[PDB]
RNA sequence: AAUCCGGUUAAUAUUCCGGAACCAGAAGGUGGAAUCAACACGGCAACGUAAAUGAAGUUGGAGACGUCGGCGGGAGCCCUGG
């Protein structure tokens, strides 16, 4: 598992072909984890702001399969 | 005359440089006339010092005795490897 | 307290049976078999360990990039900096001695 | 009777323990360089050879005919230090650690690892603290007379090589072992010859000295030279016996 | 032209590696 | 009287270019606000030209007889001075201590030193400078 | 405190092996476990390893010397060195 | 040379399931670098980087190593306050 901290890098790795599925995990501390399942690694992005999380979800590629756990 | 007495009176009235790094600095700066190399010196270091003195036109004396003997002659309680006499003072070392 | 068992059929405390205690996310204390510690490459002239090179098993060096297994210098990753400097000075001085010997012969 | 321990020492159990040994201590192959000039090698290691009381010297030489470095296993002489240069050949200097033909050395010189024949690569004076003295030369049918550590005089061809100096290791036999354990550890890396059981403490089936109501040999311990195996025990072909007080 | 510098080999004892000459006399036939 | 003066040839004993032969452009014993010690500005050869024989073509000889230089500030303790020296016909005052702050300035100075070194190697009056040191 | 009248280093041997043998071992071990001076570095750092090998530590002069069993140099070797030095000078001159 | 966690059977688990990794071998889609000419830079040095051409031949290192005694650090266990 690998962790990303760059929003644009996560968007690029999501737009990459090997990116298949995305998982949304909400924690009790008001943090949202975006987990991208690539061929080799699972990439996790941690977002602390719900306002930024909503815009991140909107800017995410709609053709990508995203589920919430 | 001997050289131990001459070294002692240069110590009383003269300019001396102790060690290897400072001797190289003095030879590089050109303010060097005589260098004394102990018999216990590394051969590679001796060749390097001889090359430095040949470049800087400085005289070389590889006197007998170990670095302990050189330090004792210099009047110090530690081992001295290379001596650099920059100013002879009132002596005829050079 | 919890007591552990070997996870393999080797039942002896050999050099290839090194184990470490781990606490799994199930409140289970159990062994974890680990390899031997790596070794830093040594200088070929003085035997001192080489600076800037990690300690790994011989096969693990094949997966590292080239610059991680050496130093950017002549004889880098095979000889230390002091050894390289001594060889350079010794080489230059002896070649000079050869030249002056030939000139004095002529 | 039964086969005695001396007859049983033909091999097998009584073989030498040579796992930890670093190699044979032969000088070098007598080549053109050593026969017509000299060759310079640099000593790089001085190591302890288990079962041997003298240090061994690993010396690197340049191959004259191939792009390759050859490492030798010289018997280290006292005063040898790592990083020094040794010279092997006819024109080598008379310096400690140098290998020169015996016939090219001045009379009375001290040498070690001397060859009995040309190309033998070292036979005489190889133990620690031992040496050979060049007694004299004889040009007509070139032969050199030398003195061996045992005191004997040997004539060798005036082309055999030798190492100038004394074998390192000093006088090792000057310290008492002081312990059976020290003797056990000494001989463990050498062979299975220790401890030794006396023949008089044995039975008649085991040794010729065994048997009797008292521990005694019964016959003379001086046996003839041409004794059969199994009875050649004690003092074989003893010219003399007992304590001697003053002789040559 | 000035860069074409002769580089001879002494081929003496202990000087340089011997050249590959004819060894037919000493061949183990 | 100074063992290290501009135009002198020295050998580098420490750093990436260890064992390389360099020529001193200026021996600045004192120092300014930055580098206030006894450093030397040198120009050396990173890759020595390869040997060329009479049996090679003109294009191959031109390709092989090329020198890529480096300009570096090296302190005195990491230098081995020689007496072969260099003419320094062109590299006299064009390159200054200010030529180390701009990467473009460094590239321009390196290009100029490359031109001078290649021209000196062609019809080489100093073959020792351009032959590699074998150690 | 003196802690030992005469046995010294042989105090580890207790009362066994005999007084004369203990005395001979005491002299040998005193020679054996002694720091000597490197003839090239001038530092009293030469120590014995494995009966004939002597090494001194430090940043420089990591040489390994071939010496005696428990002394760096023996009298016989020194005499031989002098004899060989004399013979070499006669041959050269 | 390279695997861990959790779960699963009446009986198998580092082997099955779920999740998350690693190694070796085979072929070879990008991409930045550098080239209008040769195969990158930085640091006064130890040395560092995302790559930073390298055939033989040679050399060096790792593999690769005894035993005892004290000292210091870490993991697990033990102990203890809410
Ligand atoms: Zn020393």
């Amino acid at each position: 598992p690998r962790q990303i901290s760059d929003i644009k890098q996560f968007l690029e790795i999501a737009r990459r072909k090997d990116a298949t599925s995305a998982r949304i995990k909400k924690n009790t501390n008001k943090d949202v984890k975006f987990k991208l399942r690539c061929s080799k690694y699972l990439y996790t992005l941690v977002v602390a702001d719900a306002k930024k999380a909503e815009k991140l979800r909107q800017s995410l590629p709609p053709d990508l399969t995203v589920t919430e756990v | 005359d001997t050289i131990n007495a001459k070294l002692a009176l240069t110590m009383k009235s003269g300019k001396y440089v102790l060690g290897y790094k400072s001797t190289l600095k003095t030879l590089r700066s050109g303010k060097a006339k005589l260098i004394l190399i102990a018999g216990n010196c590394p051969p590679l270091r001796k060749s390097e010092l001889e090359y430095y003195a040949m470049l800087s036109k400085a005289n070389v004396h590889h006197y007998a005795g170990t670095n302990i003997d050189l330090g004792t002659a210099c009047g110090k309680l530690f081992r001295v490897g290379v001596l650099a006499i920059t100013d002879a003072g009132d002596s005829d070392i050079l | 307290a919890q007591r552990v068992t070997y996870r393999r059929r080797l039942a002896y405390n050999t050099r290839s049976n090194k184990t470490r205690i781990i606490k799994t996310p199930g409140n289970n204390i159990r062994y974890l078999h680990i390899k031997k510690l790596g070794t830093i490459p040594r200088c070929g002239d003085t035997g001192v360990p080489l600076q800037g090179i990690p300690a790994l098993r011989p096969r693990e060096f094949a997966r590292l990039s080239h610059n991680q297994k050496k130093v950017q210098r002549a004889y880098g990753g095979c000889l230390s900096a002091n050894a390289v400097k001594d060889r350079i000075v010794r080489a230059f001085l002896i070649e000079e001695q050869k030249i002056v010997k030939q000139k004095l012969k002529q | 009777g039964r086969v005695i321990r001396a007859q049983r020492k033909s091999g097998g159990i009584f073989q030498a323990h040579t796992r930890l040994r670093k190699g044979a201590a032969q000088l070098r192959t007598l080549d053109f360089a050593e026969r017509h000039g000299y060759i310079r090698g640099v000593v790089q290691k001085i190591i302890h050879d288990p079962g041997r009381g003298a240090p061994l010297a690993k010396v690197a030489f340049r191959n004259p005919y191939h792009y390759r470095t050859d490492v030798e296993t010289f018997v280290a002489t006292e005063g040898m230090y790592t990083g020094q240069f040794v010279y092997c050949g006819k024109n080598a200097a008379l310096t400690v650690g140098n290998v020169l033909p015996v016939g090219e050395m001045p009379e009375g010189t001290i040498i070690s690892n001397v060859e009995e024949k040309a190309g033998d690569r070292g036979a005489l004076g190889r133990s620690s603290g031992n040496y050979v003295i060049i007694v004299g030369h004889d040009v007509d049918t070139g032969k050199t007379r030398v003195k061996l550590p045992s005191g004997a005089k040997k004539v060798v061809p005036s082309s055999a090589r030798g190492v100038v100096g004394i074998v390192a290791g000093g006088g090792r036999i000057d310290k008492p072992l002081l312990k059976a354990g020290r003797a056990f550890h000494k001989y463990r890396v050498k062979r299975n010859c220790w401890p030794r059981t006396r023949g008089v403490a044995m039975n008649p089936v085991d040794h010729p000295h065994g048997g009797g109501n008292h521990q005694h040999v019964g016959h003379s311990t001086t046996v003839p030279r041409q004794s059969a195996p199994g009875q050649k025990v004690g003092l074989i072909a003893a010219r003399r016996t007992g304590l001697l007080r003053g002789a040559a | 032209n000035p860069l074409f510098v002769s580089r001879p080999r002494s081929f003496g004892i202990g000087q340089d590696i011997q050249p590959k000459r004819d060894l037919s006399r000493f061949v183990k036939w | 009287v100074k063992i290290l003066k501009p135009g002198k040839v020295a050998l580098i004993t420490r750093g990436r270019f260890a064992g390389k032969k360099v020529v001193i452009l200026q021996a600045i014993d004192q120092g300014s606000k930055s580098h206030p010690f006894g450093h030397a500005v040198v120009a050396g050869v990173e890759r020595y030209p390869l040997k060329v024989t009479k049996s090679m073509g003109a294009k191959r000889i031109a390709r092989r007889s090329r020198v890529k230089p480096f300009i570096k500030v090296v302190n005195y303790n990491h230098l081995m001075p020689t007496r072969y020296a260099l003419e320094l016909d062109n590299l006299k005052g064009l390159i200054t201590a200010d030529t180390f702050k701009e990467p473009t300035q460094r590239s321009a100075a390196r290009k100029t030193v490359k031109k001078t070194f290649e021209e000196k190697y062609q019809s080489g009056k100093s073959a020792w400078f351009f032959t590699p040191l074998r150690f | 405190t003196k802690r030992t009248k005469k046995v010294g280093v042989t105090g580890k041997y207790g009362v066994r092996y005999g007084a004369s043998l203990r005395r001979d071992v005491r002299k040998i071990e005193v020679q054996q476990h002694s720091r000597y001076q490197c003839p090239f570095c001038g530092r009293n750092t030469v120590k014995r390893t494995a009966a004939g090998i002597w090494c001194c530590n430090g940043k420089g002069c990591k040489k390994v010397l071939a010496g005696g069993a428990w002394t760096v140099t023996t009298a016989a070797a020194t005499s031989a060195r002098s004899t060989i030095r004399r013979l070499r000078e006669m041959v050269e001159v």
